[PDB]
């Protein structure tokens, strides 16, 4: 009854995700990036990837013809069309350290940025801290059976809104240039109870 | 008895009355709420009504655990007995947790004051600033208050005669989070039932003073009874009903005032599971049974 | 015999001492008080001539045959003699001529005693001026000849316009505290001075009122053989007093716990109202008593302590006071505040620290508030709590409460009132209680803030107004009750309160300073040998005056961008500019050490937020941050804290006040001084330091890389002195150079 929908993100272009306001310099990171309370590890927050994914299916699902399978794969609050979730997005926390460490490079960067004025034509420098490109963010969405029905149709969307991600970004300034990433290992395997269809499950997140 | 060892992999929101803020456990009511839940995604929230009314399945709330200190919020003892030494002051104010196999030597006096506060470190606050994306109007930020816990720490429960229903809803409870964002990427954790041996002596134990263990309300029969010589605390547990099969809308639920976890009673009371909501089409419920700890002064 | 003629002849007792000290003839004080009373056409009705001069030993002999019973002026004497606690008993009076008394002494800081075990011995003065707060001075200060002819001057013109009456002896502790609080109650040398004669007189006052509602209920109508035909031992041992324990629970949940829009601009509010609430309790109960102000020892931090009578029918209305405030009390803070109202059976011996045991009156006072605190509500108040719970679909915006909810808005009566009077907060403004308010009162009243000048069409013969004002003007018309409290606003919106600076950061600091071991200090700190009700009075009033007043006084003296929330008592909040923040933590700290002799302890804590963080998030990290500053050690061998400390933006920067802030502080005038003139080019080399030096425990080949890039970069400049002195203070002081560097840059960001 319950579906745990395994997978990892891998960043391509290095991946700018939050803001945490403090510690600051005059160069300073201008922007850093989310981390770990205590272990300070990068990592992509469950609602920054849970809000991306909807926002491209929405957009995709409805092209400007929200819809029942949005609302029934994210949830709904919104004045009488109460709808729960099906979907439970984790925070991902950076996996990559022990490869990220052989190359004895640190998990982030601090990207150097400038906006030029064009009355004045003159420069400014910003920094923008950014975790860098190779990264890894295995992760676990937890999906509820709800109905058997539907399941289908739900990983269908799922699946869908992974691969619009995969042409899009993820957090940050991304249309100029941060933020790309990719799925692998993308499979789902029942956690409680006995899905006898999750084999068709696991060809729909293996297409 | 059968401490249920509550093992986070991310950040919680345990919210007592906003988003901004989160404190560092979550209530048996909370828990009966999320079990119940559950019971209803797996069509038995009768069975589990009928256990948990009829103390088959009664449990404390959650409590912290530090490599395997279990740890108590402090009770709340009349202290008529300590006013000859130590320090009957602030010093005993800010402490907030004390480990449970060391109560009886706090109760007696003889426990340091400043050491326990450094000693007990389970994580720490976090902020989370988020927003709501709006494609051509103005973004709304907003942050939640979480809480990440140490790597071997986390949040245990105190449960007696755990039952199969139990262990199945518990299961069912780890892939559904517990607390406040948890469909957002915040609840989530794995349990283990773990009987434990140095702990059932304490509850097979004896003594005048009773220790509340779960924020319960009394029965308006034993009400009288209770508060007699009792140090206790009222805390307001309210809120919405959270179903999207209740009232359709997002209605309130009626604030009910319960004793605090940590209040001392010389008479024991067995609290009562609430009818909380009523207007709407299901019940809603509020586990207030009492769980005790009973010492001696 | 009247009540109201004993409340005025122990009040206006030793006006004589001040007569006598200024000018005029060298006789005894208590003659020349009597008839500089006489002298006035109102204050006759030979009671008032009987209190002041008939107060001591040797007159009440010298009259006791002419005076028969219930002659009134023995209440005063033994009200005197328990207000002064250890003090003289039976002695020459002031100008007896029979000794050469110091004409010329100040009363001292009650610092002097404070902690003297462990912090020294010394005698401190406070000179003389013209509010403003007098601060205790190394030098030996006397008070000159011109100061009493002053003080007799501003006297004489107050009473002219005073009466005997019940709404004038408001009046009459108006003008004392105005004018004596400077002045001391005896001048003798061997002996002490610093209580002053404002605290002597109230607390004399309030013995002899508390003896006399005993008295009366008792039916006794013998003060002659009870109290002065022998030693009153009778009396002394038998319990005759009460004191109270006013307690406001849980005014930081109310308080700080909002989650507004515009909540910034509400916490003044807040704290004004709570206080608000407290003395407007107090002195109702003062009222329902038949007591005069005299009797309240200390309002403030949510916390009044009274000197009652024991008599029975105190009880009662003590027991119906609680009954009814708790009642209106949960009908509008269901648990969310809560007073706890506590009193112990003390007698005069207890205060007058016969036994030797006078904090035991508050030890057992404390035990039975956590006692009320514990086992706060009935079984019926609990039943009607959560029988008085209705299903919702709205709730109050800040206070999240669907009872008590405004019609139109999602906002609650308490949730908008603190909201308009906010908006109505302004200076110069007075506070009303008046059947129609916008914040409501306990007891069916409802309070304003409204300005001066619609006060005295308001009135219109009201009988009871209240009238409540920061500052009081011609004390004996226009009856007044002064309050005191946190009220510096140079602007109330936070935003253009910001965006004054030029250079600098777009964050708001907030301050709480915390006075460490102020609870200690009164448990023992003040010696048991100096122990009396009048030092303790003198010393609370001190504390809460040195607080609300010099805080106010020390933001209006110069152009300080800060808006304060809450000065009360043992407690501090501040929003403003953050470099003012900064910059007034140290004057905070010297101002405190100057006014206390270096006695007690203070801890702060200093946040850095945007301009719409959450407000209660804001105070809980102040708060923690302001923990972590309690709890400081330099070293782990020691029991207890030394709490004297700064946490600097972070839980874990836990800076001191000492050679360590001293340090400090001198590296970030020197790195300001030095570092403003750069090449303008080679400064990019601050970020690399300040990155590359986060957290030295890692590798540290790019620090000493950093070094050996120092010594190569040679051109002319200033040159290496200070190009070294970098490296020099870059081991020794490492978390120091790198909070330093840091305050630097947030000062100096082109931001
Ligand atoms: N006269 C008198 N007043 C008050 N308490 C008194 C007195 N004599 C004996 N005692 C005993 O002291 C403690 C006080 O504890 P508490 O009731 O918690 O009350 C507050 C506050 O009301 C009171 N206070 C604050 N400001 C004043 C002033 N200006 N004057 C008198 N009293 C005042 O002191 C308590 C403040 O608590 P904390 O701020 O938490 O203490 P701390 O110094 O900061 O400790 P730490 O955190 O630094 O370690 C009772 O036992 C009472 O019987
Ligand atoms: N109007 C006010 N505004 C701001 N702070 C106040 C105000 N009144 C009192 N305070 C301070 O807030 C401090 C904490 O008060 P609070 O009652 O909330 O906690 P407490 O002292 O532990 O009492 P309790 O345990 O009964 O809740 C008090 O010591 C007081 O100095
Ligand atoms: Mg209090
Ligand atoms: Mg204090
Ligand atoms: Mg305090």
């Amino acid at each position: 009854m319950k579906l745990v929908i395994e997978g990892t993100i891998v960043l391509k272009t290095g991946m700018h995700i939050g803001g945490s306001s403090d510690f600051s310099a005059i160069g300073a990171v201008d922007s850093p990036v989310v981390r770990d309370t205590l272990t300070r590890l990068p990592l992509i927050p469950g609602s920054s990837l849970k809000g991306k994914m909807r926002y491209l299916l929405a957009k995709e699902l409805n092209n400007g013809i929200d819809q029942d399978e949005i609302l029934r794969l994210f949830g709904s609050s919104e004045k009488d069309k109460i709808r729960r979730a099906r979907l439970k997005f984790n925070d991902i926390k950076l996996s990559n350290l022990a490869e990220l460490e052989t190359f004895n490079v640190s998990s982030t960067e601090v990207k150097f940025e400038n906006t030029i004025n064009r009355k004045t034509a003159v420069a400014n420098p910003r920094q923008i801290e950014r975790v860098i490109a190779g990264s890894k963010f295995d992760f676990e969405i937890f999906y509820n059976l709800d109905d058997i029905k539907e399941v289908e149709k739900d990983f269908e969307n799922i699946k869908q809104g992974f691969d619009l991600l995969e042409f899009d970004y993820l957090g940050g300034h991304g249309t100029r240039g941060s933020g790309r990433i990719a799925f692998e290992n993308l499979s789902v395997i029942t956690a409680v109870g006995n899905f006898e269809k999750i084999n068709t499950l696991n060809e729909i997140l293996g297409a | 008895m059968k401490i249920i060892k509550l093992y986070f992999e991310s950040p919680v929101h345990f919210g007592e009355k906003r988003l901004s803020e989160s404190k560092i456990t979550f209530s048996a009511d909370t828990l009966f709420s999320a079990l119940m839940i559950e019971a209803v995604g797996l069509g038995k929230e009768d069975e589990f009504y009928q256990l948990a009314s009829n103390n088959l399945v009664k449990f404390s709330d959650a409590f912290p655990f530090i490599d395997q200190y279990y740890y108590i919020p402090k009770p709340m003892f009349n202290l008529k007995l300590e006013k000859e030494d130590e320090n009957p002051s602030k010093a005993f104010k800010k402490l907030l947790y004390v480990p449970i196999d060391s109560l009886e030597d706090y109760l007696s006096g003889g426990l340091d004051a400043y050491f326990e506060r450094e000693s007990f470190n389970l994580g720490k606050l976090a902020l989370s600033e988020k927003v709501q994306q709006h494609d051509f109007k103005d973004s709304e930020p907003y942050n939640v208050g979480t809480f990440t816990f140490k790597e071997n720490t986390g949040l245990y429960v105190l449960i007696e005669q755990t039952h199969p229903l139990l262990e199945e809803l518990l299961e069912n409870l780890q892939y559904s989070g517990i607390g406040g964002k948890r469909n957002s990427g915040y609840g989530k954790f794995k349990f283990e039932i773990l009987e434990d041996s140095d702990i059932e002596d304490l509850f097979s134990a004896k003594g005048n003073r009773k220790i509340l263990l779960s924020g319960a309300l009394p029965k308006d029969a034993e009400l009288e009874q209770a508060l007699k010589n009792a140090s206790y605390l009222l805390e307001r547990r309210g809120g919405f009903v959270q179903s999207d099969t209740y009232a359709t809308n997002l209605v309130k639920k009626q604030d009910l005032y319960v004793f605090k976890s940590g209040s001392t009673f010389e008479n024991s009371f067995d609290g009562d599971i609430y009818q909380v909501g009523k207007k709407g089409n299901h019940p809603v419920y509020k586990y207030a049974k009492s769980f005790f700890l009973e010492v001696s002064v | 015999m009247d009540k109201i003629n004993l409340v005025c002849g122990s009040l206006l007792a030793d006006i004589g001492k001040i007569i006598y000290r200024g000018t005029s003839e060298r006789a005894k004080h208590s003659k020349l008080g009597g008839d500089f009373i006489k002298s006035f056409e109102q204050f006759r009705n030979t009671e008032l001539t009987d209190c002041i001069r008939y107060h001591h030993a040797q007159e009440i002999t010298s009259v006791k045959s002419n005076k028969e019973k219930n002659s009134l002026f023995y209440i005063t004497y033994i009200a005197d003699n328990i207000s002064s606690g250890m003090d003289r008993r039976k002695d020459l009076e002031e100008g007896a001529e029979g000794f050469n008394w110091d004409k010329k002494v100040a009363l001292g800081s009650v610092f002097n005693v404070l902690n003297e075990k462990e912090k020294g011995r010394q005698n401190y003065s406070y000179p003389f001026v013209a509010e403003p707060l007098n601060f205790p001075t190394a030098t030996q200060n006397q008070y000159t000849t011109s100061y009493y002819d002053g003080l007799i001057t501003d006297m004489k013109t107050i009473l002219q316009r005073l009466k005997p009456d019940k709404e004038h002896i408001n009046s009459l502790l108006q003008m004392m505290e105005s004018l004596w609080s400077y002045v001391p109650s005896s001048t003798d040398k061997n002996q002490l001075v610093d209580i002053s004669l404002y605290d002597h007189s109230r607390t004399t006052a309030a013995i002899a009122s508390a003896i006399y509602d005993y008295f009366q209920a008792e039916n006794i109508t013998d003060y002659q053989k009870e109290l002065f035909d022998y030693n009153a031992t009778e009396f002394y041992d038998k319990n005759a007093f009460l004191m109270m324990n006013f307690d406001m629970s849980g005014v930081q949940n109310f308080i700080y716990n909002i989650s507004g829009s515009k909540a910034l601009k509400s916490l003044r509010a807040r704290s004004f109202y709570l206080d608000m609430l407290l003395e407007y309790i107090s002195d109702n109960l003062l009222e329902k008593l038949e007591l005069s102000r005299a009797n309240i020892l200390y309002v403030g931090g949510g916390h009044a302590y009274l000197l009652l009578a024991n008599t029975n029918k105190t009880k009662a209305i003590l027991s119906d006071f609680e009954h009814d405030l708790k009642t209106w009390f949960l009908d509008k803070f269901k648990i969310d505040l809560y007073v706890a109202m506590a009193y112990t059976e003390v007698s005069a011996n207890d205060l007058m620290n016969h036994n030797g045991h006078y904090r035991d009156i508050y030890r057992r006072l404390s035990q039975k508030t956590s006692a009320k605190k514990a086992n706060r509500y009935t079984a019926e108040e609990i039943l009607n709590l959560n029988h008085q719970g209705t299903e919702n679909a709205r709730e109050c915006r800040e206070c999240k409460r669907s009872d008590l909810l405004i019609e139109e808005d999602d906002i609650c009566e308490i949730c908008d009132s603190l909201q308009k009077v906010s908006r109505d907060l302004t200076r110069e403004n007075i506070f009303v209680i008046a059947n129609e308010g916008v914040l409501d009162m306990p007891f069916g009243k409802k309070m304003s803030a409204l300005s001066y000048s619609q006060a005295d069409k308001l009135k219109k013969s009201n009988a009871e107004v209240q009238i409540y004002a920061k500052n009081i003007s011609e004390i004996g018309q226009n009856l007044m009750t002064r309050i005191d409290m946190g009220d510096y606003t140079y602007r109330s919106d936070f935003h253009e309160m910001l965006e004054e600076v030029e250079v600098g950061i777009n964050r708001l600091g907030v301050l709480r300073a915390d006075v460490d071991n102020l609870g200690q200090a009164f448990i023992n700190g003040i010696p048991d040998d100096y122990l009396s009700i009048s030092r303790t009075a003198t010393f609370s009033r001190a504390m809460s005056r040195f607080f609300k007043n010099y805080l106010n006084q020390l933001l209006a003296e110069k152009s300080y961008k800060i808006n304060v929330i809450y000065a009360g008592g043992d407690d501090l909040f501040m929003i403003g500019a953050w470099q003012d923040i900064l910059d007034f933590s140290i004057v905070l700290k010297q101002k405190f050490a100057d006014f206390t002799q270096n006695k007690l302890s203070i801890s702060a804590g200093i946040g850095m937020f945007r301009e719409k963080y959450p407000v209660a998030r804001m105070a809980s990290l102040t708060g923690d941050l302001e923990d972590a500053a309690k709890d400081y050690k330099p070293d782990e061998r020691a029991v207890q804290a030394t709490k004297n400390a700064v946490t600097l933006f972070d839980a874990t920067n836990v800076f001191s006040w000492d050679t360590l802030e001293n340090d400090i502080f001198v590296k970030l005038d020197a790195i300001t001084k030095n570092f403003e003139k750069l090449d303008e080019t080679g400064k990019a080399f601050i970020y690399r330091l300040i990155d590359l030096l986060r957290g030295v425990n890692e590798n540290q080949q790019i620090n000493i890389a950093r070094l050996a890039y120092t010594l190569s970069r040679m051109e002319e400049k200033i040159g290496k002195t200070f190009a070294q002195e970098l490296y020099n203070w870059a081991n020794a002081d490492r978390k120091t150079l790198i909070m330093a560097l840091e305050i630097y840059i947030l000062k100096t960001r082109e931001r």
